[PDB]
């Protein structure tokens, strides 16, 4: 199921309400 | 990726360890507004 991001919508992503800080963030995808 | 690290390194330099949460002084124009005219509710 494709899901509606800040970067255009994506297809392989799951949205599980996840957060993460900075200088863990690999793959920075953008915003 | 060479512009986004170097964005990454400059957020992570400028970022301060402790914080405090006015006197005499106006400082409305550098805080956040009581009701927000911007979309960014961080905005100064
Ligand atoms: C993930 O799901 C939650 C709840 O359905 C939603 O509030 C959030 O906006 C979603 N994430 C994104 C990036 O849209
Ligand atoms: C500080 O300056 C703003 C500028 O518009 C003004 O609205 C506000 O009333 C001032 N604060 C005081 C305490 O005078």
């Amino acid at each position: 199921t494709p899901i509606q991001t800040a970067v255009g919508c994506v297809i392989g992503l799951v949205n599980s309400s996840l957060v993460v800080d900075d200088d863990k963030c690999t793959l920075p995808l953008g915003q | 990726l060479r512009q986004d690290e170097s964005v990454a390194n400059l957020f992570a330099n400028i970022k301060t360890q402790t914080t405090q949460a006015n006197g005499d002084f106006n400082l409305t124009l550098l805080q956040v507004p009581k009701v927000t005219t911007s979309q960014y509710s961080y905005r100064s």
